[PDB]
DNA sequence: GCGCGCCGCAGACTGTCT
DNA sequence: AGACAGTCTGCGGCGCGA
């Protein structure tokens, strides 16, 4: 239940104390601490490969952060101050300032009219094939009403654009691929959930959901687009909006593929922790190995051995070298004991840990301990290298 | 009348005895072990304008319903009967498709077979797919060889069609086609997968096999083996085994059978297909030659042993079935399929973590005292024997004379240690690291092995499920003995005490029940040990019939192929492909002539938590068209009540299995089954099994172990009490059940069926063969009565579907219930002739067994379902997320009653 | 100015026209990047975080949040984009109607809620639990890449800068040697991939309270402009935004304790993309970008032949390539096919470091043309070398 | 009621160490 | 150079589908 006090402990969540469910899920927790953020780098970049360089005609497109044209009322239940609420009642001292929302900016809640905006331009990018995505992962904002305060997503968007009588099938095909990315990289995959949904107007569509603790709630929305945006953003003509199915000239269907990347980093480390059944009540974050913020965990022995400092910089080199993140915790200070800093590595999520000891300057043996099992190995220090990245790889295969 | 809630009569007359002396049997036998204060409410009665006799009597009115139709294929029969074939082709040229192949050489070209009777089989390269190969179809006129485009190199990929044989001419006759297997070569013959009805009709060999001289269970292993537990063995030489190579030694002699024994036909891939084709044709046409011998000899066998012709043409038209699959068949040949892979790849990581969770052990030895993984190995093993400043090469050159530090004091060049330190279980179940094979965590490990009842929690008192000294069981039930807490797993050796593993289980997914209560719960871990042993429960659907839901071959049927019904409606896609599966059903499977088979013809239902238990969904029906059908309300239980009519007394009040269960029902009152013992019993669902076990003629010992499976109770508890049932329904006879005539028909010489008179096989026969085993024989009349019912309707629905202009005939029969796929515009009309059709075939077997009234009650159907698709009740779902999304739903409707006043004509 | 229409035709800058005037590119207010200047500003992002962030054992990763709450926000000070609320950006008012305040009481000028200007402020909120992260050894640093809001220059626009922040928690008395070190290190980082490394420079400047500064400047053709900015702040900023106990403060260095002096780097990646772009350009159209910066390395075609053994050859190429982490540019599945001198040096234009030409010869031996950007020359390769060929390529250019 | 898979297990060989 | 580590392989059983 209590488990948050680890994420404050162990820097995955944000600095404030006073964290609750409704700040996490809303957004307007203070941030997030270096471990959250390379799980949230690790979590975009599976995204990238699974969703935008893996799958053939999807594309990386921006959208800014603000909207600097003209526009409606909004998503506001306050209409701003000049209409909802003056000060005092209609009192006026004396134009430019207090224009409403005339002339007014907004911030973005959505990453969809971004790539709606930018269709065209990657679609001249293109040779112009009707089956076409633009993904996106960056921050959307939204006004929680907690009575008025901003609440900051990281949203991972992809935009698929679809001839009209396949959609009905590639959101089916999306349904199945993005579920299946949700359902690797857990513990327990029967958590995460779809259900079918329709809008006020008739358009189906589908809400991947995480079952946490406290209840069911929403980590992406598969949304089908009839036509409804594209054509009201471009109303001059449908000769530039269609592309080709085939052979013929169609007018894209548009699904979008919305899930928020901060509440499905709360949902895995929800997942990663799991006090019944055996004694065994060891506080390990199971994360998998490649959402997992640091890899390996390096230290120094008991023994004082002066020189192993250059080895564990040795080490620490070449393994970040090819791309694997290291703890240096081999420049602790007054370590006390082995069994809360293994507990410590186990909070944190490392899935090795790293003695370099006296006995490694012969016969270079250093010791090795996993985040799963327990126990010991020591093994060589030459190819451990190739054994990190073949777990990592044949962990990302199966 | 107004008595038993009986009903008028417009047909079957004759009946003007009033039954005397046989009407107060039956009230002081309803007075006694019976209520007999019944209100006896009436049903609203249902007048229409029936169809006439045919010689003023029903028996007169069944036969030459099956002589009407079916002449031609008698003549056809006779003429294939009375010529005699060309001896042996000696040329088999490859030619292009047909080729005549008459008493002479020279390879006459033919498009297609001109000749009224065919006999006919396929053996079909197994590795290129389904496509059909080396088809001969042997004839009086010709051979008839047909290579099927074996000879052409370059064909088409996938979506198969205008492959098969083509037999059928165009217009511009009935064409009678017999072979071994006829279901196999019918998914090959080209034209019954069409829209429209068929005129062509086929016979089976196996069917007359089984038909007469057939095996049910024991019998067919013993002559199996051999090529009460001592009687005369006369069943030994009259029968031989339903599969080939037995049937041809046996009625025509000589040869066993010639079989290639290199076996690569089934292996050839696109390379060995120019390779000893001749001597493959040549061992196909002497196996079609020893077809059309042996079908010579049965058919006068076959027709005088059966000699009411409803049997022959139930066969004919139960032979043909046509099940429509959608464009999305496929689709549910992807969705599910996958699905399991999914359910596959979950579980095994939840089993590797109970591996990864039980090393958190061993520290200070955390074993030992944790009943589920203290006997375990837990070993250790160890050996070896023979800027600023860069300030970063020291670095490298360290690690660097680090490394080759390796050369000195390598243990093995080889790495032996395959992760020392590490228990001795968790240094199995691991990939070596040397091989390709290698994957993280504790990788191949399965739930059948020994080490999995470990992991989990099984919390049966501690089941360790340790193979050695076993048999698939332990010792588990309770009371004292061992560590003197329940201790499945302390001291094996000296005493099995308090056994529960006697031997004569089913052992084969008998744990699949019992999961439900019972103990074996799944430890309370939670998180991944509940998670698991439910998994299986949703694969064991898929994990053992994956391979015969898929490979069911289809022919998706061109634009062209569909007819005018198809073209042009309301719901219409040119995109969504209609075409069928023929099923490879055998229309007789045992000692009784029931259809079997175990892809289509199962007990499915849609259960829940299944990965595929929707198979007998989809079967969209064509657009424009509606599959018609209904479950028969009540099968055996209404056979076996008019079975017992008229030998303890008429009017179908004889014993109180006769009174039941046509007045009684399920929401109240008894009507035995599960509403009769819930109160003798504690079974709920199991009641059906147990009364099945006592009506289907098991015995005593059956359900003595039947109840021992369910239940707590000891052996001397399962004698003493709660085996009464058996007691109280059936006394000393060789109460309340009668089983007299039912042991007489099973001790009758040469007429056996009442209803048909269709003989028993031979090797059941009591006068050659003393069939003293006993418990198949009352078998054999209850399901061969529901096969005599079956066929019965099947003659029917000609000339009141006939004559009258309705199209149908696709009989889709599964266990206890009848298909139609009739048009949408008189699908109604249709379900009345499906009505019509229960009226006269129930009306017949009163005829037969007692009288000639029929209770109003069974005289019409509960429901008959006019659903787009296949289903047990036309308001159910699936383990899909909805049935109406995706494919669509119309929901289907009961239809109880009798529709309307309309025509009985169509006269639109 | 030839640059600007050869980004916008092989979509590296987005928008039709009005990126066109070099000072919309300057500030933020360009309409956004192309697909190709995205993965490139993501390449620029990750080659920053391994110099700095990984390759630093003690620089750490911060989250600072694109608006500040502002609930006790001081009145016109730091006053810029103050409104947000997600629907409102009401830029600077010089001019304000103040019926009761600039436009509400509740809205404006108080709990405003402004959104941020500079990165450092979430790394000196962060830097209490970032102190107890290192166990309050005082030389650490908290970097990060995000977007930076600030007012343009009759309406002021929005310009979306993203830069990448340093800020280095150091002893005081090492603190102009630790801004010597980053003087030198991040000079060195933006003459790591320069073509002509001398455009990159780097000057000193003075301020009131730091003392001491380093401001590092691109040569672009127009003029000299800055690209990153190093600053020795004193504990002025983590004094006033912790007011009171210094116990918090203070951490441990060489055998005692004291408060740390802050080092802040800041660096433009937009700029940076811009004047890695004018590098790359210099007689044949080319962007000769860095092989590590480059956002596509090689590109596949298609060729000539029987179009099914060559596309299936060639999404086995593909699938492989992007297995091993390699971005591929799809040329194949275009039956466009022009002729030769198009679709090279359109690739050029693109700053592919290679393209690969499969051929009939690959389905006879397994040969493939490769031509390079850098030279004109192409070569014969075998397809299961080619992996190990890119893969030896752009890490040889890492380790000159 | 059998063949064919799928694990245990007990040789018997195989290979290496000193 | 035999003494002594470990890898296939040929049996028994158990379930279980054609």
């Amino acid at each position: 239940a209590l488990l948050e006090i680890c994420q404050r402990r162990h820097f995955l969540s944000g600095s404030k104390q006073q964290l609750s469910r409704d700040s996490l899920l809303s957004g307007c927790h203070p941030g997030f601490g270096p471990l959250g953020v390379e799980l949230r780098k690790n979590l975009a970049a599976e995204w990238w490969t699974s969703v935008v360089v893996f799958r053939e005609q999807v594309f990386p497109v921006d959208a800014l952060h603000h909207k600097p044209g003209p526009l409606l009322p909004g998503d506001s239940a306050f209409r701003l101050v000049s209409a909802e609420t003056l000060r005092e009642i209609l009192q006026d001292k004396e134009a430019f300032l207090e224009n409403v929302l005339k002339t007014s900016g907004k911030l973005r809640e959505n990453l969809l009219h971004g790539a709606l905006e930018h269709y065209v331009n990657c679609l001249d990018l293109v040779n112009k094939r009707l089956p076409y995505g633009l993904a996106q992962i960056g921050v959307c904002f939204h006004p929680v009403f907690d009575t008025k305060s901003i609440g900051e997503k990281t949203e991972a968007s992809l935009v698929w654009f679809t001839p009209p009588r396949t959609s009905n099938q590639w959101l089916d095909f999306w349904l199945r691929h993005r579920l299946q990315w949700w359902r690797k990289f857990a513990m327990s995959p029967s958590n995460f959930s779809s259900s079918d949904c329709q809008d006020e107007e008739g358009r189906k569509g589908n809400k991947l959901y995480y079952n946490f603790p406290w209840g069911k709630e929403l980590i992406e929305t598969l949304w089908n687009l009839g036509d409804h945006e594209l054509l009201h953003m471009y109303p001059g003509n449908v000769s530039k909006l269609h592309g080709r199915d085939g052979r013929k000239n169609v007018v894209p269907c548009v699904l979008s593929v919305n899930g928020d990347l901060d509440r499905g980093m709360l949902a895995y480390l929800y997942d990663s922790f799991q006090t019944r059944k055996k004694n065994l009540h060891r506080k390990v974050l199971k994360l998998h190995p490649c959402l997992a913020p640091i890899k390996v965990a390096l230290d120094v022995g008991r023994g004082p051995t002066l020189e192993l400092r250059q080895v564990c910089q040795g080490l620490f080199n070449e393994l970040l070298e090819n791309g694997i993140s290291v703890w240096p915790g081999y420049l602790e200070t007054m370590q006390s004991s082995l069994e809360q800093l293994y507990s410590k590595y186990d909070e944190m999520s490392i899935l090795f840990t790293v003695l370099v000891t006296e006995t490694t300057l012969e016969n270079g043996l250093i010791h090795l301990r996993s985040r799963d099992t327990t126990m010991k190995e020591m093994m060589h220090i030459s190819k451990l290298k190739d054994f990190l990245i073949k777990y990592i790889s044949s962990a990302k295969n199966v | 009348m107004l008595s038993r809630g009986l009903h008028e009569q417009i047909f079957g007359q004759g009946g003007e005895m009033p039954g005397e002396a046989a009407v107060r049997r039956s009230v002081e036998h309803l007075q006694k072990h019976g209520l007999w204060g019944q209100p006896a409410v009436p049903l609203p009665d249902v007048e229409l304008r029936l169809p006439p006799l045919y010689g003023d009597n029903l028996d007169q009115h069944f036969r030459l319903l099956a002589q009407k139709q079916s002449l031609p294929y008698l003549e056809a029969a006779n003429l294939l009967l009375q010529a005699q074939l060309p001896p042996k082709p000696p040329a088999w040229a490859w030619a292009e498709g047909w080729t005549r192949y008459g008493p002479e050489g020279e390879a006459v070209p033919v498009a297609i077979p001109e000749e009224r009777a065919l006999v006919f089989d396929v053996e079909v390269c197994l590795a290129e797919g389904t496509c059909p190969t080396l088809a001969v179809a042997i004839s009086p006129s010709a051979w008839y060889s047909w290579c099927s485009q074996r000879l052409v190199e370059e064909r088409y990929s996938w979506t198969s069609q205008l492959s098969p044989a083509d037999l059928i001419p165009l217009e511009v006759q009935e064409q009678l086609v017999v072979g071994h297997n006829v279901s196999f070569d019918r998914a090959h013959i080209r034209e019954q997968y069409l829209i429209q009805g068929s005129r062509m009709r086929f016979l089976d060999t196996m069917s007359m096999h089984m038909a007469i001289s057939g095996l049910s269970s024991f019998q067919r292993s013993l002559w199996i083996a051999a090529k009460p537990a001592i009687s005369s063995w006369d069943w030994l030489d009259i029968s031989s085994v339903n599969s080939l190579a037995e049937v041809h030694r046996l009625y025509v002699g000589g040869p066993p059978l010639e079989k290639e024994p290199r076996e690569l036909f089934v292996k050839g891939t696109m390379k060995d297909i120019r390779e000893n084709f001749q001597d493959l044709m040549q061992y196909c046409a002497q196996d079609v030659w020893a077809t059309h011998e042996v079908f010579q000899q049965q058919l006068p066998l076959f027709l005088e042993r059966c000699p009411h012709p409803v049997t022959l043409a139930g066969m004919l038209e139960m032979g043909v079935s046509y099940l429509p699959v959608n464009q999305n068949w496929e689709r549910y040949l992807a969705e599910a399929q996958g699905t399991y892979e999914e359910l596959q790849r979950e579980m095994k990581k939840s089993l590797m973590d109970l591996a990864n969770d039980a090393c958190q052990l061993l520290s200070g030895e955390r074993y030992k005292e944790d009943p589920w993984l203290w006997d375990l190995e837990w070993d250790l093993q160890e050996f070896k024997q023979k800027s600023e400043e860069e300030e970063f090469q020291q670095d490298v050159m360290a690690r660097a004379c680090l490394q080759k530090l390796k050369g000195t004091t390598e243990l093995l060049p080889k790495r032996p240690q395959h992760l020392p330190g590490h228990p001795g279980w968790y240094r199995k179940l691991c990939p070596r690291l040397d091989d390709p094979a290698w994957t993280p965590g504790p990788s191949l490990l399965s739930l059948q092995m020994r080490v999995t009842p470990k992991l989990m929690a099984l919390t049966w008192d501690g089941f360790p499920l340790h193979y050695s000294e076993r048999h698939g069981w332990g010792y588990l039930v309770p009371g004292r003995n061992d560590v003197d807490i329940p201790g499945c797993w302390f001291f094996k050796l000296p005493h099995k005490d308090g056994n529960s593993c006697n031997v004569g289980s089913p052992f084969a997914k008998d744990f699949l029940p019992k999961m439900e209560d019972g103990t074996l719960q799944a430890g309370p871990g939670g998180a991944s040990g509940p998670r698991a042993l439910e998994i299986n429960k949703m694969i064991s659907f898929w994990r053992n019939a994956h391979k015969r839901i898929s490979s069911q071959m289809v022919v998706w049927l061109p634009r062209s192929a569909l007819p005018r019904a198809v073209i042009r409606h309301p719901d219409y896609d040119e995109e969504g492909l209609y075409g069928a599966i023929l099923p490879q059903v055998v229309t007789a499977g045992t000692i009784t002539r029931r259809a079997v088979e175990p892809t289509w013809l199962t007990a499915s239902n849609a259960r829940p938590d299944r990965v595929g238990s929707e198979l007998k969904a989809m079967v969209q029906a064509p657009p424009g068209y509606t599959l018609v059908g209904a479950d028969v309300d009540s099968q055996e239980l209404w056979i076996a009540a008019v079975l017992g009519d008229a030998h303890f007394a008429g009017m179908h009040g004889c014993t109180a299995f006769g009174w039941m269960t046509l007045q009684g029902r399920k929401s109240r009152g008894t009507d035995l089954h599960s509403k009769t013992a819930t109160t003798v019993g504690i079974s709920r669902e199991h009641a059906k099994i147990f009364n099945y076990g006592r009506i289907y003629g098991a015995g005593q010992p059956f359900a003595e172990r039947l109840l021992m499976q369910f239940n707590h109770r000891l052996t001397q508890q399962e004698a003493a009490e709660k085996a009464q049932q058996m007691y109280a329904a059936t006394k000393g006879l060789r109460e309340s059940e009668m089983f007299n005539k039912l042991e007489s028909i099973a001790t009758s010489d040469i007429p056996r069926t009442p209803v048909l008179g269709c003989c028993i096989s031979r090797a059941l026969e009591p006068s050659a063969v003393q069939e003293e085993f006993m418990t198949s024989r009352v078998n054999w009349v209850v399901q061969s009565s529901a096969v005599d019912y079956l066929h019965l309707m099947l003659v029917a629905m000609k000339w009141l579907f006939e004559e009258f202009a309705i199209d149908g005939r696709f009989c889709i029969s599964i266990h206890d219930e009848v298909r139609y796929l009739v048009r949408e515009e008189d699908r109604y009309r249709a379900a009345l002739a499906l009505q019509i059709t229960n009226l006269l075939t129930r009306c017949m077997f009163a005829y037969k067994l007692g009288l000639n009234d029929l209770p109003q009650s069974v005289a019409f159907f509960s429901a008959v379902d006019i659903d787009r698709c296949l289903r047990k009740e036309v308001t159910m779902d699936c383990k899909t997320p909805s049935n109406p999304t995706g494919m669509e739903r119309r929901y289907g409707i009961p239809q109880g009653e009798a529709l309307d006043i309309y025509q009985i004509i169509e006269l639109t």
